[PDB]
């Protein structure tokens, strides 16, 4: 039961179908309906939206035909009906009740195969001899055209995002994709198929997006040894043409289902009752500039709870019942899956691209940092180097990439490793990775590596790594270097130095006269504040405490060499507030 | 016709053997030249005896420190009580009559150079604690040592500085990635790395016991591909709080030198664990040594920047009057010193917190604020971070 | 205690016989004696001559010279050299209390000779030669002259001076074999004539000014006493009237002649040169001068340069100093050591024969001092510690065209002549 495909544990619920009642599904809008008596008695509506199912219940007759499809408009304020291959009738919907006087009735000669929303008050039509556009006017109640086209098909195919038409040629042999929009509709280059001789039947097409990016896929079965293969060609080429880039292995054979789960190629076995994923930004092997691909994990079945062959699997990852009247939606859990895939490296580049993949990356990562640690060095040598080229990519940009991990995220992880013998390296291999991405070290990294290196009794690593700014130039880290001043002086050497950098001088001030150095502190004053700033309280009083009876004369004199350049005198202004010192003096040195 | 300083005795002796008559022999534990009589060899220790027991009377007896004769000067230096050092000198003579100029002579370098022979021969074979007969033939080790100039010495040989090796950032985080040894093989104490002859990775490791270990490879394993094996070595080093014996392993590449401390309290490494290191670590450092060179080669007034914390120097290194200068005005707040010579060179001197800065001139035609200028000059050229608050 | 004095002085014999300790009795250390004879005999076996010994903040300095062992121990600053010379001007005075030949043969005579016995009563000369240091208990500048090895001449206006000077030169031309006369007051030459053909030497000059210092008997009588000049003739001895002006007048005049028996002349020469001084009143002008207590003219210059604590300024072409008087901060005993200490650094530096300088400037913690010598001066200058250098260069030379003004007030260029 250990398994990565599960479903909804609160499935949606509705009526299931009867011999009479039908049931229509939109891909579009993801909206099932289920018609009653021709929509004269109430038609239910199941769907996303609101919390609760959003239902419209309407009367309409019986005209005769079954329905193929009812749609609302993108707005959902106009639906659409068609019966037969000639007389296909466009009916009006106002309010939230079904206004029935306002239904208008249009005829086609063409062979008619489905109508679609290209805007929310536009509708577009395919049909078989060739496709059209058209936009409906309700106030004098005609259906106006404005472009068109000409290709007889066989079948089609339709992209509610990127309004892209998948439609295959009546000559069996051709298919081009069409680009339709408001007012504009032109053809795309022919796809390159590759084989213009192969039989394509309605199970064998699929056309979804993954990763934002529009493809198409095509099952086959190996050329030489008659395997089962799936066959991609994205949508990226320059004008949206075709192109093949990737190609999977399957290596199995019978029936297959493809639908398209967070971003992952998910194919179904009936036969084997088996599912398999295809990640296609996982580095594979690449033959003849094409790149082939082969399941993540080994084989296994959707997680047993609630493959029959009922079901109606519709892009992306929608699956609905017949005869059961319920509907799911496909789900992964990553749990199980980051204990199925055992090397570290691809399970770190299969999780740098998901939707969850933060919380168990960096659970990941503090698993393989703090509890099973061994002699795992050349892997988090790799695992760094990996996101790192991330957060670099993201820096150099300035949408964020899915899965973003900064420095203030793995800072957190380091701390439960703090004291340990083998966190130096662990560190150094970090700042390593982030300067070889060109990234500068922030406060709480710089603050962690001191504080390492100190503990440690490494003082050469931590002079070279000075000298080269590897280490936020902030004031607060130069306090956290002057705080210790006691395992060693070259701790206090390495911080004065670097205060000095900064050119951060009072404090180098404080520090010079928390020693007991008066007259260096006084020469560093009156260069930095300038001869009209020095406090004479402060340095006399400095210069009282330490009772040397030298350092106080020549203080006192070279504050009263101040009073004459300034003042023309030899006293002490009554600003100042000094008579104390000045009786001391006195006292001291008789005249 | 100078003479210059030349080397006449050097010797060993504890005053505590031999109390007994007859036995002034046993007082001598080395004695070099050893094609001297010992008889001269008895009257040499009597006369430093006498000496020391002078000064004894004064001060404390661990205070003498020299004397001075007509003609020959001697050092003494006590490491541990009991025993002392001693180093007789010559005196230069000049002729025209003798005119001896034992004037120029300084007691510090010379000291220095006593301090170090017992720092190398304690790194080598520890402490100097009948015994006295082993010790006696363990310290022939001091025959070679002064077999491989007295009058070539200055101030560098007074401080043991080693010089700097500038790195960039990139190859210098490479470098010391080379501490994964310690984790893969648990059995490894401790590495330092070096270049050619400046230290380029050592950690962990006091200044002293760097400087020890620098001056026996160069010694050793440069002068006279793999793991180099001599014809199981032991050192002494300190690491917490105490020192202890290490087996030392020395594994050369191209052009750097890689010291592996093994701890010593068990057997000798055996073959299986050479083998392992050599096949794991050879590519590696062979990359690394070869992407150093290729960088290296990538990339008038004197000077000499001294720092006093880590021992390494910056110069680019004057007749003997002027060296002789400069090892006297050497070594507490800053200081700053400028003095002229008749022969008219300026030499001016600093002393930040702790380092030493040093700038010669030869200008005959300059004032004092003239020669402050182009200090000033010299200083902001070959330094950045301008360290003396000038502004 | 005995071993914590601050200056020892031993003199010995060949032998090993005591003759003077600076402290303590010379009989109760005939251990120490006999060790020091016995080390120097030891090492001069090997056809060599001890001279120091340095050990850790002890010094000790040894001579030999005619048979007699010097011997100077210091925990001052002070260097060898230093030392040697304080040597040599204690073996001087030895060298002129007892004349060259006669202790050469005496010596030549039995080796076993106490010499104390000669050396009686003169010891008053030797403990003022020794304590005129300021190591004990002295507050003055006799430090200062001694470092420098010379005199200070008594500041008077050029007139008083050539009046005395003249009058002198007049009324002693007659007499016979008058070799020099000299007038010092107060530890200041004043006044000084020679013969044309023999000049005088400046160490015999301090021990002449050291003699009238020390003896007291000179003012209560006309002392006829013999004299011993090493320089002028280490030989024959030079027989001194020594007596002082008047009552009112103490300047001490001495007339130096080889006759013994010419006493006399030299008393009714002495009377006739007191009354001609006191006619042109220059024994005012001394008396007025004597009672001046700083010579408020020096005092008002260096008051009006402040940032400057202490210098001496000495010329080149004669041994005569200039230096002011002792002021605030260096009026205790410690400061006052501490300068002492660091002229006598600078003095070692400057003049060292094997390395010479010719320009040093420092900027200590506490001070910033200045040392400059000069083809013509030589000045030692000590300002305060917070002062640039613009500033001491320009006080500097305000200070040396100042002396340079009033040099004939300060300093004697030439002596006269009889």
């Amino acid at each position: 039961g250990i398994h990565y495909i599960e479903l909804t544990p609160n499935p949606i619920r509705f009526d299931a179908v009867s011999q009479l009642t039908n049931v229509f599904f939109d891909d579009s809008n993801k909206q099932i309906f289920a018609v009653r008596s021709g929509g004269a008695t109430g038609v239910v509506v199941k769907g996303p939206g609101s919390p609760d199912d959003v239902v419209i219940s309407f009367c309409m007759s019986d005209r005769g035909g079954a329905i193929r499809s009812i749609k609302f408009s993108p707005d959902n304020q106009i639906l659409a009906v068609q019966r037969k291959e000639n007389s296909v009738e466009f009916i009006c919907f106002q309010g939230d009740q079904p206004l029935l006087q306002d239904i208008i009735t249009h005829q086609v000669k063409t062979l008619i195969h489905g109508f679609v929303w290209v805007h929310n008050r536009e509708v577009a039509l395919i049909s078989n001899t060739g496709v059209e556009v058209y936009t409906v006017v309700p106030e004098k109640r005609q259906v106006r055209s404005v472009k068109s086209l000409s290709i007889g098909i066989k079948w089609f195919a339709w992209c509610c995002d990127a309004n892209v038409a998948l439609l295959c040629t009546s000559e069996g042999n051709s298919l081009i994709p069409v680009l339709v929009k408001q007012k504009v509709i032109t053809k795309l280059p022919k796809v390159d198929l590759g084989n213009p001789s192969r039989d394509v039947q309605e199970s064998k097409v699929t056309l979804g997006q993954v990763y934002g990016v529009l493809a198409v896929l095509i099952l086959q079965s190996n050329s030489t040894t008659g395997l089962m293969e799936v066959e991609v060609h994205l949508l990226n080429g320059p004008g949206l043409a075709p192109r093949k880039c990737h190609v999977l292995r399957l290596s199995l054979l019978g029936r297959f289902a493809i639908n398209t789960v967070d971003n992952l190629i998910v194919v179904h076995h009936q036969a084997s009752g088996t599912s398999l994923l295809f990640d296609i930004s996982l580095p594979g092997e690449v033959i003849n500039e094409i790149t082939y691909h082969t399941p993540i994990t080994p084989g296994r079945s959707i997680k047993p709870f609630g493959y029959s062959t009922h079901w109606v699997l519709f892009q992306p990852n929608i699956v609905i019942d017949a005869k059961l009247g319920c509907m799911w939606f496909l789900n992964l859990c990553i749990e199980p899956l980051c204990q199925l895939i055992s090397d570290r490296i691809r399970l770190t580049e299969f999780l740098l691209q998901r939707s969850n993949g933060k919380q168990m990356l960096l659970k990941v990562i503090g698993q393989l940092v703090d509890d099973q640690y061994k002699g795992i060095f050349s892997r988090i040598n790799k695992i760094y180097a990996s996101w790192v080229q991330l957060e670099l990519q993201n820096q150099t940009a300035q949408t964020p990439p899915i899965v973003l991990i900064e420095q203030l995220d793995m800072v957190q992880i380091f701390q439960r490793i703090a004291r340990r013998p083998y966190t130096e390296s662990i560190l150094m291999l970090y700042l390593q990775s982030l300067n070889k991405f060109n990234i500068a070290a922030q406060e709480e990294l710089s603050k962690m590596i001191i504080s390492e290196l100190i503990s440690n009794r490494s003082f050469d690593t931590l002079r070279r790594l000075v000298s080269y700014s590897m280490l936020l130039e902030s004031k607060s880290v130069a306090c956290f270097l002057l705080s210790h001043s006691n395992v060693d002086t070259a701790i206090s050497q390495v911080a004065i130095d670097m205060l000095g950098r900064i050119e951060a001088h009072e404090i180098i001030i404080e520090v010079m006269l928390g020693q007991g150095k008066v007259i260096d502190a006084l020469r560093l004053a009156k260069n930095s504040m300038g001869l009209e700033k020095v406090p004479a309280r402060k340095f006399l009083e400095a210069a009282h405490k330490t009772k040397d009876d030298l350092i106080f004369h020549s203080v006192y004199r070279f504050f009263q060499m101040r009073n004459l350049k300034l003042y023309e005198t030899l006293s002490f202004p009554k600003a100042e507030q000094c008579t104390e010192f000045i009786q001391h003096y006195n006292n001291t040195f008789p005249a | 016709q100078r003479v210059e300083i030349t080397l006449r005795s050097f010797y060993i002796f504890n005053s505590t053997f031999g109390q007994v008559e007859g036995e002034e022999h046993k007082k001598v534990l080395f004695y070099h030249p050893n094609d001297i009589e010992l008889n001269t060899k008895i009257k040499d220790v009597g006369l430093s005896e006498a000496i020391i027991r002078f000064t004894g009377t004064f001060t404390s007896e661990d205070d003498c420190q020299a004397l001075h004769t007509q003609k020959t000067t001697q050092l003494f230096y006590q490491p541990e009580p009991g025993y002392w050092l001693v180093l007789v000198l010559n005196v230069p003579k000049e002729v025209r009559v003798a005119d001896y100029r034992g004037a120029e002579i300084s007691d510090r370098i010379y000291r220095a150079i006593l301090r170090q022979c017992y720092q190398m021969f304690r790194f080598q074979n520890g402490c100097f604690s009948n015994p006295d007969k082993r010790r006696e033939l363990l310290c022939q080790k001091l025959l070679q040592f002064y077999d491989q100039d007295p009058a070539q010495c200055d101030i560098i040989d007074m401080l043991h500085s080693i010089q700097y090796l500038p790195l960039d950032k990139t190859l210098f985080l490479r470098a010391q990635n080379f501490g994964t040894l310690c984790e893969t093989f648990p059995d490894i104490k401790e590495s330092i790395m070096l270049y050619q002859e400046q230290v380029l990775c050592g950690g962990k490791l006091s200044p002293e016991d760097l400087h020890c270990v620098h001056s026996y490879v160069v010694q050793h394993v440069l002068k006279v591909g793999g793991f180099v094996r001599s014809r199981p070595m032991k050192v002494y080093v300190t690491l917490d709080k105490e020192a202890k014996p290490y087996y030392l392993l020395i594994y050369r590449a191209l052009h750097i030198t890689l010291c592996l401390f093994l701890n010593a309290d068990q057997v000798a490494p055996k073959q299986d664990l050479y083998d392992d290191l050599h096949a794991y670590m050879a590519p590696q450092l062979t990359s690394l040594a070869r992407d150093i060179s290729s960088e290296l080669t990538k990339e008038a007034p004197k000077y000499l920047f001294i720092n006093e914390q880590s021992l390494q120097h910056h110069t680019n290194f004057n007749v003997l009057s002027i060296i002789a200068d400069l090892a006297n005005g050497s070594g507490a707040p800053a200081e700053e010193v400028q003095v002229k010579t008749t022969n008219d060179y300026w030499i001016v001197k600093r002393r930040c917190n702790y380092r030493q800065y040093y700038v010669i001139l030869c200008n005959s035609k300059a004032t004092l604020l003239d020669v402050t200028q182009e200090a000033r000059r010299i200083f902001e050229q070959e330094l950045t971070d301008d360290v003396f608050f000038d502004k | 205690l005995w071993q914590g004095q601050k200056k020892h002085i031993f003199i010995l014999s060949e032998a090993g016989k005591p003759i003077f300790s600076l402290h303590g009795n010379e009989d109760k250390l005939a251990t120490l004696f006999g060790v020091i004879q016995a080390l120097v005999s030891f090492v001069q076996m090997g056809q060599d001559a001890i001279t120091s010994i340095h050990a850790g903040g002890i010094k000790f300095a040894f001579m030999q010279r005619s048979s007699l062992i010097l011997v100077a121990a210091s925990r001052s600053n002070m260097s060898v050299q230093q030392l040697q010379l304080q040597l040599g001007d204690v073996y001087n005075q030895i060298l002129s209390i007892l004349t060259y030949s006669h202790m050469t043969k005496i010596f030549e005579r039995r080796k076993n000779f106490d010499l104390r016995r000669l050396l009686s009563g003169s010891e008053r000369l030797f403990y003022n030669l020794l304590a005129n240091d300021s190591s004990s208990a002295k507050v003055s500048n006799n430090i200062f002259t001694f470092l420098t090895n010379s005199i200070r001449v008594f500041p008077l206006p050029t007139t008083i001076r050539s009046q005395i000077t003249s009058a002198i030169q007049s009324n002693c031309s007659k007499i016979k074999n008058l070799v020099f006369a000299v007038l010092i007051a107060n530890n200041k030459l004043i006044a000084l004539v020679r013969m044309k053909k023999y000049s005088i030497h400046p160490a015999d000059l301090r021990l002449i000014f050291n003699l009238v210092e020390c003896s007291e008997s000179f003012k209560s009588s006309e002392n006829w006493s013999p004299i011993c000049l090493p320089k002028f003739d280490m030989n024959g001895y030079l027989h001194a009237h020594v007596s002082y002006l008047a009552d009112d007048c103490q300047a001490c005049l001495l007339l130096l002649s080889v006759d013994r028996d010419a006493f006399f002349t030299l008393a009714e020469a002495k009377a006739k040169i007191t009354e001609k001084l006191r006619k042109s009143h220059c024994l005012e002008a001394i008396n007025e001068e004597l009672q001046q207590p700083f010579n408020a003219k020096l005092y008002q210059q260096v008051v009006g340069i402040p940032e400057l604590r202490h210098f001496l300024y000495k010329p080149k072409s004669t041994a005569q100093l200039l230096c002011p008087m002792l002021r605030h901060p260096y009026k205790s005993l410690t400061e006052l050591e501490r300068l002492e200490a660091i002229y006598c650094d600078l003095l070692h530096r400057i003049h060292n024969s094997s390395r010479p300088l010719k320009l040093i400037y420092e900027m200590k913690e506490r001070e910033v001092v200045l040392a400059w010598a000069t083809g013509t001066y030589e000045l030692y200058a000590i300002f305060e510690p917070v002062v640039d250098k613009a500033t001491v260069i320009k006080y500097v030379d305000k200070l040396i065209k100042w002396i340079e003004k009033e040099y004939d007030v300060y300093f004697i260029r030439n002596h006269a002549t009889f």
